[PDB]
RNA sequence: GCGUUGGAUUGUUCACCCACUAAUAGGGAACGUGAGCUGGGUUUAGACCGUCGUGAGACAGGUUAGUUUUACCCUACUGAUGAAUGUUACCGCAAUAGUAAUUGAACUUAGUACGAGAGGAACAGUUCAUUCGGAUAAUUGGUUUUUGCGGCUGUCUGAUCAGGCAUUGCCGCGAAGCUACCAUCCGCUGGAUUAUGGCUGAACGCCUCUAAGUCAGAAUCCAUGCUAGAACGCGGUGAUUUC
RNA sequence: AAUGGAUUAACGAGAUUCCCACUGUCCCUAUCUA
RNA sequence: GUGAACAGCCUCUAGUUGAUAGAAUAAUGUAGAUAAGGGAAGUCGGCAAAAUAGAUCCGUAACUUCGGGAUAAGGAUUGGC
């Protein structure tokens, strides 16, 4: 079984899922889903697509480079089958994922940080240059105190 | 080719019906029944546990 | 003339008359017969079609061209909550047919099952079976006498039970009285053994296991009024043809003055009842064992419930029977699950099958992801959560 | 199956019908290649009968060379371009119909095949995998 | 004269499977009905003994 | 599924793509070759006159006058200017074969780039000097 | 019982090839089948060429152009309710009627029997396919008025925003639903016989397969199994109103 | 053979045959709207 | 206003808002559409539909009464700023 990614997509294409398409020069184009291979026969271009991962890894989202990602590689050398390999790697997977969140979250605060000047920045011009406005909620508060009153 | 109900073939499957393919039903309905047997006894406890 | 080029008829003639069934439950017609030397043991069972998933599975089958390969298969999975018994039926052989002489129930019946008597339940004052439960006084004395009647005669022993409604997600309240016969030797120890089961429910793994052939029936998918076309297969006349194209043209020559019974005329089509035999149970898991679409190989405590649960159908949280192919209904509808009628005799109902990953995508459109933990891994952190 | 294929021949898309120019794949010299029957066909009223992926088909040629054409002869499919399954949970698809020209042993009549050759015919002929530069 | 007409499941009361509802034509009989009901209390009848006995319908030119 | 776009990107109407040109101006022996061809008789301009860009024959030497001129060649141009999009980049996207990614990203950096742009520097020294 | 095809030349059946296939068997039902279709050809009026006639015109003849148009009626058939058997509800039995699966290859026996050679089989065990049928929507395709989300041209609301109209304006993606050998799944075994092979065995002091008796034996017949359930065929059980 | 015959550019809601392009005519039917 | 245009689509002045209506969305229809792979194997017969279509530049055969054929055929292109 393998979890091959979209060639447009780069989303999970599970067992079961997606077509394939094979060139005459003979390698393999799988996908995700209908959607990224209607888009792929149209010749389009990921790289201009917004919701593609090939658009967030290049256009400075999501973080690309890290020592976390550089353990899923492939392995062209089989290692034999030992099982204390297979009991460690059962319990690294669940650790470098761990990792890998911590460090995406903490990438994204780093891309949104400093929002809440320019949301405070955006609130100085909406109160400060409507004077006649703010006179029409004085009045709104006061009616609202004398009901009850 | 032979039909289905052919009497060569009907013959030919009644030597395996004596068997293999019983044998592995005869020991499918003495599992079932073991499951079956301890399911009173699960349903038995939870009403004890009533008469505390 | 001699109709120059013979083909082969368009449609069974074994499945008429084509019209509406007689219930949602559709009726079992034959049971496997009688072994007795047999412990005794339920002979059928009735659970709730949910939806479909598919399975791949390592082929072990010896001969084939996929033999220790790899296959993928669609299966179903059917709701299958504990059944509880509350009755016996006994039957007289005449020489008419069999005739129902007793049925003994149950000193208090479920409120599911007080709910099938009614058609108007809010109004009622739920007066189903106040006098029968007097009958169960000192020595009750009027049950005894019902027993050791279907002792004496009474050549074979039916068994009522229904299902548990409330704990499915169908909204439907009411549950549905079934009969099953039974296959345990010398109908004495027939009935000893269900007058030991009475408001005592019953599981699915005590009838039923892997690697078994089991067969389905129920009430197929209606599809109301539909034109002779697709409903017999029959070639639509070219194009633009007078008094329509969508018919068969010739009905019926000059001799018999009569249209035969067997010329493919439009009238129902679905909501029939249907027999499929020879369908395989590849899984049978528990409603209390969490990860149960793991397989040996996943090891991802996931359920078979897809993301969002099925379609048009809630969550699982019972017990399930995973069995592959398509069975004739659909989703919230009763199916029954007859077992196998006969000894079946090829290697195909022999095979140990070994499941290596269920899909739990989700239904709902192209589903991607198994896990919800898997959708916020691959997305990222978005705005609404920090 | 018939002569020659060895093993047997699973349900896969039916691609190609009777009168369908498919495309050449060997040195033999001929560019084209147009189906007037298939092999191991059906019989029914009013069907075509329908090549797939690993199939016998007889073939006329319409472009190649003058030795090779006004003759029938054998051929044999390896690409389709209709979407079939792989049994592993995948369907695939090639860019054009091709098909090789043999004898009806089964054995191949160029030396060479160009392009990629399907899996399934490559299974079921052997004298085909032989010359296949490239499964896949 | 009840032929073609549709079914409807407001008929179960009668035991007809064919029933309908006409508008125009009630109107005229509850408007005679308003009208015999006038006459039995000039005469000083009794309001809950009073039933229809007698109701005919016959062809106009 | 539509009526426009089924007319032009069938699997029998298929064009090239994108992938194996940036191939053949990669080099300087295949430019050599599809500038060259041996003429063929089943070819629009008899095997002469092909434009490597756009993967397309021109009936006559004045069809390349024009159609170089144009704003549908500018496209293929400025699509070819960077790193081709294999399958390689679709995977280093999830997590997966970063070192393979990254080493053919240094490649197209050092050495394939300046290789490619002095293709395609001679091909506008070809053909305004032919044409 | 089941199955008998796809094409090529004339209105054409008549007449005859090409290839596949296990096989391309023969017939009937107003030379089946126009108030099913077709008007291709059959039969008006227009017109030409050829023969015959002084002539109108007819033909030994050829070519072209060309109006019959219900169904809502009773029956038949495919489907759908339904009064009355004390009311009402649930669980059942089975009279009768229908009935369904089919053909080819493959592994092993085995390069073995058989053969001078060249060649070259069976049954048993097992795996897939060809027509046919019943369903089913995971997946993959197809479909879009979810007018769901975008995009474009022309005009209109002062511009922005948000929109109207263009007989659903058009383009891209499109869940749900419906669907396809354009997708996947499943399609049983007991009895009695026909040809024919036999046993005991006379007629006929031998002999025989038959006359009495009897053992086998066909895709055949009736059943098991699968559909409907007699609305005038039946059974078992639940409750049975005081205004 | 002005009962008119042979020839032929252009033109034709005239009659017939084929080739590329093209496509539910067809393999084989499916679906949406009024 | 778009445009070569009194074409087609949209609006101002002026004029109508009349044509039996309600509820449901089976078959078969009438009118209009889209379809994977193959591309006339359908059929008496390519009937019908699809495809081509405006404009600019390049280019244009036999044949002939020299006027035509000719938009012959076949190609490159078309937004916004």
């Amino acid at each position: 079984m393998r979890i091959y990614q979209c060639h447009f997509c780069s989303s999970p294409c599970y067992p079961g899922h997606g077509i394939m398409f094979v060139r005459n020069d003979a390698k393999e184009f799988r996908f995700c889903r209908s959607k990224c291979h209607k888009a792929f026969k149209q010749r389009r271009n990921p790289r201009k697509l917004k919701w593609t991962k090939a658009f967030r890894k290049a256009a400075g989202k999501e973080l690309a480079v890290d020592s976390t990602l550089t353990f899923a590689q492939r392995r062209n050398v089989p290692v034999r089958y030992n099982r204390e390999l297979v009991a460690t790697t059962l319990k690294a997977m669940a650790r470098i994922e761990e990792i890998r969140q911590k460090r995406e979250r903490a990438f994204y605060k780093n891309r949104m940080r400093g929002n809440k000047e320019k949301d405070f920045l955006r609130d100085k011009k909406l109160v400060e240059s409507n004077p006649e406005l703010l006179r029409i909620r004085e009045v709104e508060i006061a009616r609202k105190l004398a009901k009850e009153q | 080719a032979k039909s289905l109900r052919a009497s060569s073939h009907l013959n030919a499957k009644s030597v395996k019906r004596r068997g293999v393919f019983q044998k592995a039903v005869d020991a499918r309905e003495q599992r079932i029944s073991d499951k079956l047997k301890e399911d009173l006894l699960k349903q038995k406890l939870e009403d004890l546990k009533k008469k505390e | 003339s001699h109709r120059k080029y013979e083909a082969p008829r368009h449609g069974h003639l074994g499945f008429l008359p084509r019209k509406r069934a007689a219930s949602i439950r559709a009726r079992v017609k034959a049971f496997p017969k009688d072994d007795r030397s047999k412990p005794v043991a339920l002979t059928s069972f009735l659970g709730y079609k949910a939806g479909m998933t598919t399975i791949v599975r390592d082929l072990d089958r010896p001969g084939s061209k996929f033999h220790k390969r790899e296959v993928v298969e669609a299966v179903t999975v059917v709701d299958t909550p504990p059944v509880v018994v509350v009755g016996v039926v006994g039957y007289v052989e005449t020489p008419r047919g069999l005739r129902s002489l007793t049925t003994v129930w149950a000193e208090h019946l479920s409120d599911e099952v007080k709910r099938r008597f009614y058609k108007n339940w809010y109004k009622s004052k739920k007066k189903a079976f106040t006098k029968y439960s007097a009958k169960y006084a000192q020595d009750g004395a009027g049950i005894e006498r019902e027993l050791a009647r279907i002792k004496k005669y009474a050549s074979v022993v039916r068994v009522l039970v229904h299902t548990q409604i409330r704990k499915t997600p169908l909204a439907q309240k009411k549950a549905h009285l079934a009969e099953i016969q039974l296959n345990g030797g010398s109908i004495s120890e027939k009935v000893d053994w269900a007058r030991e089961h009475f408001e005592k429910t019953v599981a699915v793994d005590s009838v039923f296991e892997q690697n078994e052939m089991i067969d389905a029936i129920a009430v197929t998918k209606g599809h109301g009024f539909e034109g002779v076309t697709h409903r017999w297969g029959t070639k639509k006349l070219p194009r633009k043809t007078h008094r329509g194209l969508r018919k068969v043209a010739c009905i019926g020559a000059w001799h018999p003055a009569h249209v035969m019974w067997s010329v493919a005329r439009a009238g129902q089509r679905g909501y029939h009842s249907r027999t499929s035999i020879n369908h395989k149970i590849y899984r049978v898991g528990k409603g209390d064992d969490e990860a149960n679409g793991a397989t040996s190989f996943d090891r991802t405590k996931k359920t078979i419930t897809p993301m969002g649960g099925f379609v048009h159908y809630g969550e699982i949280k019972n017990d399930f029977i995973m069995v592959k192919g398509c069975i004739p209904g659909n989703r919230k509808r009763i199916v029954t699950l007859r077992k196998s009628l006969y000894t079946n005799t090829s290697r195909k109902a022999l095979e140990e099958v070994s499941l290596k990953w269920i899909d739990t995508a989700s239904k709902f459109g192209k589903g991607r992801f198994q896990t919800p933990a898997e959708k916020h891994a691959f997305m990222g952190t978005l705005k609404k959560d920090l | 199956s018939g002569n020659g294929a060895q093993g047997t021949k699973f349900r896969i898309s039916l691609g190609l019908p009777v009168g369908a120019i498919m495309n050449c794949a060997d040195n033999s010299g001929a560019r084209n290649l147009y189906i007037i029957a298939v092999k191991g066909s059906g019989s029914r009223l009013n069907r075509l009968p329908a090549a797939s992926l690993g199939d016998m088909v007889m073939a006329t040629v319409k472009k190649g060379k003058p030795e090779l054409r006004k003759k029938v002869m054998p051929a044999i499919v390896v690409r389709q371009a209709k979407s079939w399954r792989r049994r592993d949970g995948v369907f695939l698809y090639f860019e054009d119909n091709a098909g090789v020209i043999a004898n009806p042993k089964g054995e191949m009549k160029g030396s060479a095949i160009t392009g990629p050759v399907g899996k399934e015919c490559a299974d079921l002929w052997p004298r085909v995998a032989s010359n296949s530069g490239v499964v896949v | 004269f009840n032929s073609s007409i549709g079914r409807t499941a407001q008929g179960k009361e009668f035991g007809v499977t064919k029933a309908r509802w006409p508008a125009k034509s009630v109107k005229f009989v509850q408007g005679l009905l308003q009208n015999a009901a006038a006459n039995a209390e000039a005469k000083g009848l009794d309001a809950t003994k009073l039933y229809v006995s007698h109701i005919q319908v016959n062809q106009a030119p | 599924m539509g009526r426009y776009s089924v007319k032009r990107y069938k699997t029998k109407r298929r064009t090239r793509d994108l992938d194996l040109i940036y191939n053949d101006l990669s080099t300087k022996e295949s430019v050599q070759k599809l500038l060259n061809q041996p003429l063929d008789e089943t070819k629009p301009g008899l095997g002469q006159h092909y434009c490597i860009h756009c993967a397309k024959y021109m009936e006559t030497a004045i069809a390349l006058k024009t159609h170089l001129k144009g704003k549908v060649h500018k496209r293929r141009v400025k699509e070819l200017r960077g790193v081709p999009y294999t399958q390689e980049v679709s995977d280093a996207a999830a997590g997966y074969n970063l070192n393979k990614f990254l080493n053919r990203v240094q490649e197209i950096t050092q050495s394939v780039g300046p290789e490619k742009e002095s293709n395609e520097a001679l091909l506008k020294e070809h053909l305004d000097s032919t044409l």
